[PDB]
Order: C-alpha cells, then structure tokens, then sequence
RNA sequence: AUAGUCUCGUCAACGCUCGAGAGGCAGAGUCUCAAGGAGCCUCCGGGGGCUGUUGCCAUGAUAUAUAUGGAUGAGACAGAAGUGGCCCCGUUGACGAGACUUAGAUUAAGUAGGCCUACCGCAGUAUAUUCCUAAACACUAUGAAAUGACCCUAGUUGGUCCAUGAUCAUUUGGGUAAAACCAUACUGCAGACAUCU
C-alpha cells in the first residue's frame, strides 16, 4: 500500500514545522515504538501537557494531520516554555501504532526514565542510544 | 521600614552584577523603589523596568554588599505598597 | 467522529462520510475542538499562529 | 493606464466622480513641472544620513549647501545611526509628521557581552520583545525619560555569530522606539548582556532606502551643478515633492474654481468636489488635491460616502493645514449660480 | 514533617467520617422512602429515631 | 564598519555580516561615506560621473 | 393633560424539548482502562504476517450488546464536596416601579452687542538680545603606522579598533545644538455653496 508519509503530507497543517524526512521519520517511529515497549511514553494531549507542566524531559512527536488544528496549536510553544525538542510527523495514524495504541494518537511525549520497573530500565537502556541520536539530529535542524 | 511590603518580583538569573527578576506582581514599580525581603531589609532599588505587557521583567540595582551571584531561583523580592502604580497610566487613554 | 467535509469552489462546506473522497482529498472533521473557559494558553496559541500569519486581521 | 501616474494621481481612476465636467484654469503646473525655486521651497529630500555627524547637524548642513530659509526633520535622535532621515525644505516642514502612524523600520547589529550557552535563544528573546513593550529613553535621547508603551509590530533575525558575538535583526517599530533600549533588553533577557553596536534605519515612515535616497554628496555636486553649469536635471533627480510625504491619505480632488477660496480658509463646499475616495469616514484626515496633482491642503472630512454621493450641498472639508500658497490660483468664488442668484 | 503528617491523618479521617455519614444517610432514606410507600402516609420522627 | 549588504532578485538589499556570501557574491558596505561640508571637490565628482553615465541627472 | 421610548419585577393567557436536581458544565486530587504482552509461521539477534471483526474499558442511549465507541477519551471515589466558578423555556396582554421625552426634523457662509466693533476661519511674526566663557558631539590643521594601537589573572596559537585614518599629543580654525505643534500677544488676508463651456 501507499505510504502515510506520501499519503498525508496534503492534511499537514500549515505550523507543522519542523517537519521530519522520511528516514528521521522512520527513526522517530521506531525510537516511539521502543520506548511504548519500555513503556517511557506520555500519549494524548491531556498526558502530554500534564508531563510537560509537571517538568518531565524528552522528546515531542506532533502529528501533522490534525483536524482541527486547536487540539495541537498550544503544544510547540509550551514545549518551547519547558525546553523540550519537538518535531512533527505526518501521518497520526502511524503515531498511534507506534505509540502501541490501536487508535490514532495525536502527539507522544517519549519521557526516558518513566517506568519504575527494573525491566523498563533495562528497555530504557537499549534504546537510549536510538533516542539521543534522534534528539540530537532533531536539535540539529 | 514600611511596615506593610508585598511580593515583587522573582528571580530570573544575575546579569553584569544587577539581579532580573519577573515580575509576580500586577502592579509597574516606581522607578528607583527599594526592593526588600520578608524580613523588611533592603536589598537594593529598582534599576530598568522592561519586558512586554504579559511578561514584565525588572531589573533591581544591587546595594552594597548585595551579590546577585549569591541569590538562588525562586527568591522573592518585595516592594513598599506605595512604590506601585497601575499599569494603566502608560497604556493611551481612550 | 463520523461527520467529515470538504471545501467547494465557491468556498462553502460539502459534507460526507469518506475520510478521502473520490478526488483524493483528504477531509476534515467538522466538529469544533474542546473548549474551557479555563484555558492557560493563549499566549502558546497566539504566538504560534504569529509565526506563520495565521492570525485573523494580522 | 492609471498606475504609471505619478504622485498623487496614482490611480486616479479608482476615485469616485461626482462631477465628470469641469472647465480647467491655465495656473498653477504639476508637483514634477514646477519652476526650480518652487520646486526646492516644496522640496523633500530621502537622505542617506552617515554615522558621525546628529540629525540637527545635517539638517544645518542641507540647509546651508541649499541655501533655504528653513529645514526640518523629525527623526529620533539617537547618535550613530545611519540611513533613511526626511528632510523637509521651507514649505514641507508642516507636514514633517505626517506619517508618525507609519512607523519606521531598522537593521541593527547587537553585541553580546559573552558568549551563549544556546544560539536559538537569542531568537526567541527577540521574539519575547515583539509587541508592546515597556521602554525608557536612554540618556542621550532630548526625550524625558519616563516609562512609556512602544509596539514593536514584527521583528526577524537575519545573521547571528555567537562567536563573534555580533546579531543582526531587522525590527519594525511605532515611532518613538529605540533601539538601544532594545539591545540592552535583549542583553537582560539573555542574561550575557548586550549593547547596540550599528544602527540603520531602512525606512522612515512612507519613504524607504530603495524611494530614491540619495547622500549628502549627491546633494553638494546638485548645488555646484545649478551654480556653475545653470543645469536643473541632477537637482530635480535628487530632490523630491513634498506630495510624496501625502501617499497613502485619502484624496479629494477640487475643481480649480474651488481652489483658492481653501487657500483664503473656506470651507469646501459639494459644488466644488470634482473626486474622492471610497470609505472616506467622518471625521477623517484627507488631503486636498487639484486636477493637477500638487496638494492644497490638510483637511478634517465632514461627510461620508454616502454624504459625499447624495447630498446637493454643504460642508465637504474644513482646512486642517495649507500647503499652498494664496493667490496661486484665481480667485472665482461668487460667479456660481446660486450664489449670483441670492445676490441678485 | 510531623505538622504535615498529622494534618493528612485529620483530613483522611475526617473524608472517612463524611463517607459514612453519607452511606448511612442515603440507607435511611431510601428505606424510609420504602417505608412511606408501604404505609402510604407521612412517617413520625420517633420511629425514625 | 560591520553591516554589508547584497542585491537580491528584487533589487531589495539583503543585510549581512559576511564579506562574501555562500554563492561567492562580494558583499557591500551599506553605510555611507564620510561627508564633510567644507569639501571642495564637487567639481571632480562630477566630471568623473559624467564620463561614465553615473549622475542621477544625466 | 395625553402619548411614546428605555430600564425593570408580579399576575393572567397560549404554546414548547414540560423547566431546580440524588442535575449538568468548567476546574482540582486519587485510582482503572491504549495488544506496551503470549503463541505460531516466514525472512535476514531483529523485521513482516497469523491467532486478532481477538482481548482491555465504557455505554440499554426512543437502540442491533453477535451492537456502538475508546486519549481530538471513558469510568469510579462522587446520591459527595463546592458554587463568594457558571447554566437550566418562549410569546402576548395587564398591573406596579424608576427615568428620558412629549419631538412636524430648520440653516446654499457664522455668533453677540451698540452703520460699527468684539469673537470665529486661514497665513505669518515674537516667545528674551549682545559680548566673554564652561561643557558635549563631529570635523579640520601639525607630528607619530605594520615590530600599528588598545583591553582582559593573559591566550595548545585571547579579543577589539585600524590608511574607508585607529590611538596618542598641541591647540589650527570654524561648525551643530533643530523642526513641528500647543498657549499668549501682534500683523495681514477673507467671510468664499465654486459660473467658467
């Protein structure tokens, strides 16, 4: 089938920026897909705007096909307040099964450290590396 | 000391030995207005007055033997109840 | 939700079911967002739409 | 066709007509076909303005090298800075504000007393000074220093070296702003602290540095040119009409019968409006031209658009200020047919 | 410390108190409604009591 | 002086801090001349303008 | 007197989704729910499919529960708490209360006094003058430049300025310190509904 990088890049809204390509989103979806293994993940804007006031630190991965666009406009600016790196994705659909959801999710704040399991910490470990490389070519742009 | 000091400002970081703070109160300070603590003692006078109108930051002149290095985020700054005046003196009047 | 529109030539809502019509456009969904009169982020809101001339009159 | 019309009659064709018909009188000529003497008493010069020498200073300076009998400007006095300044000879020194709610634009370099730990703030401290603002007039500026409201409307970033410490941005800015205010805030915010190090205003109010800004060489080489040679053309490249400082104000045109009477101080009447914008509002400042373009004055609008269309007579305009002189044109006020048939 | 902790005991009891109260109210009434419905006339206080 | 200026495809200038840019472009200063009102060399000006087309007038 | 308008609080009539709660919405605290797991089959320890229109949670709403939905959420504590956080029908008539009016809509160059003055419109002038002197800013005259000059607890190679004149010394001499508007006084020009064919 078609893919949703290709498929939803006409929905993307016009703040949707910083926009990843199409290898950074592949890294992104699968650095989402192994911290939702970790369980190192905050999904929904109700859970991300909770973590960010509380003053978690991570990453923030924003969906671009968002209908209406009120649900996310508040996000970049408050990650910007809390200093904490977002990037946008197209596709939500894609985010929702990287986020291990069966319903599309709007956006995924990716706390390491999260989990007080010590099997968490152990995931954590594995794909921390997966993760700084991602935040610092997100940081790089 | 006035007997009555409200909360003023809050500290942001030093900058070139003068101490920013933003403000916590809703009021705009009298220029040069001594800056205070909880416990009545001055700490220095108000320096610059800057910032937007959501966001207002001020920028207190350090006394002698007042360090702005030695202050921590979160300290609170205090001003004399009569050192305020409202904000809508400087916007345009209708 | 299940209520989904497209925008006409002329400007004005034509509304379906499709989530991609027979064109290929995707549609939007045409209920608002949720609304409190408690919310603490018109300052985020405001200075995002700025960034990119989305605000209405600017 | 209407476009290519120069000044004030840009556009013409998009006015309103109330009258179509007029019969014209052979006085007065065009802002661009004016004689060399009328042409520098209504004179307006978009000067280069250079770092060392004040604004006063050049103004002294263009009036001397001209040989005026008086020349203005209303410019921010701060020193150093470089770029757009108006200069108004004789006549046009009363419309030296005419364009204060234009605002004005600037470049300015900031240099940081250290170094930052993050580029990217430096933007977003910009971005935290765009709106109004909270400013006091430094030290330098003739203005009391006292707490006042500046909107700066938007502001970019161009070139930041964090390295060499220096940040260029361009911020347009309300007149009465400085921008030395806003480099030592940027400083403050940052918390390295910072200063302004150049200045330069790209435009001031409705003339920019692309609307034909020349130097003060440019002006000097002008008057030795006239002088030695008795050749106007340098002189009437360099210097512009006072008709530029009136674009963007809407317009009435005046038939030419009804033309000296305003300059006597009447009120301008339906029988003499010839032309007029759409959306003219009550109350709002319009200026007052003639067939041939050149301005007649300032005027305050008694009528709106509906007024302006539909009603047989009345006040039209009261006379805010008058640029033109009395008695360049005719004066034919009583020969119209309902005042000779009151009289008679 | 031992302030805070003596204040969180106090109003743990007292949301203790409030449910009971409640649960008991709420019984009452709705047997006394019972109680109403079956004798088809206003209850006295005494049986209540 | 810091502030240079290119040309851009509109004929807006383009204000930077480089002396070349990253097409090779050199840059120009943007600030004025010195100017001095007791210069006396007009007559020089001129004539060098006029052999190559350079007065606004001409 | 009469009549109208605006702001209000009661009754009557007629309609409606039939209207005050054990209610709803917003917000705060705690907890639960998102196929994040398990098995199988392939491909190169990881990736892709199958179980899986499965499972987990909510929902009886004029209702198919073999259903409809699930973070752009739902449920419990909570029939609670709180409301000095908000919301809970419409039209007509009458009565009572407080007000504003009781209005026929003028003026093709003004107002007030005794033909003339004063105010009004517009345009100008003045808002200290001369001499000496202090200061600021910029220029200019003379001499000094590539081993150029200045600043910093000072350099694994610091930074800034610099023939587009830096930084020093003598004073060589002149320049700038405005303009616009308000207020007061004075002077002058007009009282103009704009034909021209």
């Amino acid at each position: 089938t078609v893919d949703n990088y290709e498929a939803r890049m006409p929905a993307v809204l016009p703040f949707a920026k910083p926009l990843a390509s199409k290898k950074l989103n592949k890294k992104v979806l699968k650095t989402v897909k192994k911290a939702s293994k970790a369980k190192n993940v905050k999904r929904g804007v109700k859970e991300v705007v909770k973590a960010l006031r509380k003053g978690e630190k991570g990453l923030v991965v924003i969906a671009g096909d968002i209908s209406p666009a009120d649900v996310i406009s508040h996000i970049p600016v408050l990650c910007e307040d809390h200093s904490v790196p977002y990037i946008f994705i197209p596709s939500k659909q894609d985010l929702g099964a990287a986020g291990a959801t069966k319903r599309p999710t709007s956006v995924v704040f990716i706390v390491p450290g999260s989990n007080k399991k010590k099997d968490g910490k152990n995931k954590e470990e594995e794909y921390k590396e997966s993760f700084n490389e991602v935040v610092k070519e997100v940081q790089a742009l | 000391p006035p007997d009555t000091v409200l909360e003023m400002g809050a500290f942001l970081h030093p900058c070139e030995g003068d101490i920013v703070c933003r403000s916590i109160n809703t009021k705009i300070p009298y220029f040069n207005a001594p800056i205070y603590l909880e416990n009545k003692t001055q700490v220095g006078k108000v320096d610059e007055i800057l910032g937007p109108l959501n966001e207002v930051f001020f920028t207190i002149k350090c006394g002698d033997g007042v360090q702005a290095t030695s202050f921590k985020e979160g300290d609170k700054f205090y001003i004399a109840a009569d050192k305020l005046l409202p904000i809508e003196r400087f916007l345009p009047k209708p | 939700m299940h209520l989904m529109y497209t925008l006409g030539p002329d400007g004005k809502r034509i509304y379906t079911l499709k989530k991609v019509t027979e064109s290929g456009e995707i549609t939007k969904s045409a209920h608002p967002a949720r609304f409190s009169p408690d919310d603490k982020y018109s300052r985020q809101r405001v200075t995002l739409k700025k960034r990119f001339g989305l605000v209405p009159g600017q | 066709d209407t476009s290519e019309w120069p000044l004030l009659l840009k556009n013409f064709d998009k006015l309103l007509v109330r009258s179509g018909h007029y019969t014209p009188i052979p006085a007065g000529s065009s802002p661009l076909k004016r004689d060399l003497k009328s042409y520098i008493s209504s004179g307006v010069i978009n000067l280069d303005k250079p770092s060392n020498p004040s604004s006063h200073e050049v103004v002294a300076w263009i009036k001397r090298i001209l040989r005026c009998e008086k020349t203005g400007h209303s410019g921010t006095l701060d020193p150093k800075v470089t770029g757009c300044l108006i200069v108004c000879i004789d006549r046009a020194t009363r419309l030296v504000k005419s364009q204060q709610g234009a605002g004005k634009e600037y470049v300015c370099i900031v240099r940081l007393h250290d170094a930052l730990k993050d580029e990217k703030d430096l933007g977003r401290s910009l971005e935290n000074l765009t709106g109004a603002l909270f400013q006091r007039p430094p030290l330098i500026s003739a203005v009391k220093r006292q707490l006042r409201v500046r909107t700066i409307y938007e502001s970019n970033l161009i070139e930041f070296d964090n390295k060499r410490n220096l940040g260029v941005f361009w911020a347009s800015c309300e007149a009465g702003t400085y921008m030395r205010t806003l480099c030592v805030h940027l400083g403050m915010l940052l918390g390295v602290g910072g200063h302004m190090q150049e200045l330069r205003r790209v435009r001031s109010g409705a003339l920019s540095e692309n609307d034909n800004m020349v130097t003060l060489h440019d002006v000097m080489d002008a008057q030795w040119v006239y002088d030695n040679t008795r050749d106007e053309s340098y002189l009437r490249s360099i210097i512009q009409p006072l008709e530029t400082l009136l674009v963007g104000y809407k317009r009435i045109v005046v038939k030419d019968s009804a033309v000296n009477a305003v300059c006597y101080g009447a009120k301008l009447m339906i029988p003499g409006l010839l032309r007029y914008e759409e959306g003219i509002e009550l109350y709002d400042e319009i200026v007052l031209i003639t067939t041939k373009g050149e301005a007649i004055a300032v005027a305050i609008a008694q009528m709106s658009t509906v007024d302006l269309a539909s009603c047989d007579h009345g006040v039209v305009a009261s006379v805010k200020r008058c640029i033109m002189e009395r008695d360049l044109y005719p004066r034919r006020w009583g020969l119209g047919p309902v005042a000779q048939k009151k009289k008679q | 410390e031992k302030r805070k902790i003596k204040e969180q005991i106090k109003a743990e009891k007292e949301t203790a108190l409030q449910k009971k109260k409640t649960k008991k109210l709420n019984k009452l009434t709705d047997i006394l409604e019972q109680l109403t419905k079956e004798y088809g006339a206003e209850i006295n206080a005494d049986m209540v009591k």
